[PDB]
């Protein structure tokens, strides 16, 4: 373990989809309430928030 | 209007003082630099 940023880590596991219910969630750390329900509007092609 | 997306990041982590570029030579151009 250096200074130097992480560049290997172990793996991540990955849930189903879900949407409608009032659940708990988390996206690349974005831990919140609400209901994941879809949109419409366009993101940019890089943009993940 | 200039709009500048974000290409790649690498994680290197490592002292940088020095800059310069690095062109072409064979056997008519201009650049800038903005600090």
């Amino acid at each position: 373990l250096l200074h130097a940023p992480a560049t290997v880590c172990g793996p991540k596991k990955s849930t189903n989809l879900v949407k409608n219910k009032c659940v708990n969630f988390n996206f690349n750390g974005l831990t919140g309430t609400g209901v994941l329900t879809e949109s419409n509007k366009k993101f940019l092609p890089f943009q993940q928030f | 209007f200039s709009a500048l997306e974000p290409l790649v990041d690498l994680p290197i982590g490592i002292n940088i003082t020095r800059f310069q570029t690095l062109l072409a030579l064979h056997r008519a151009a201009a650049y800038y630099v903005g600090y």
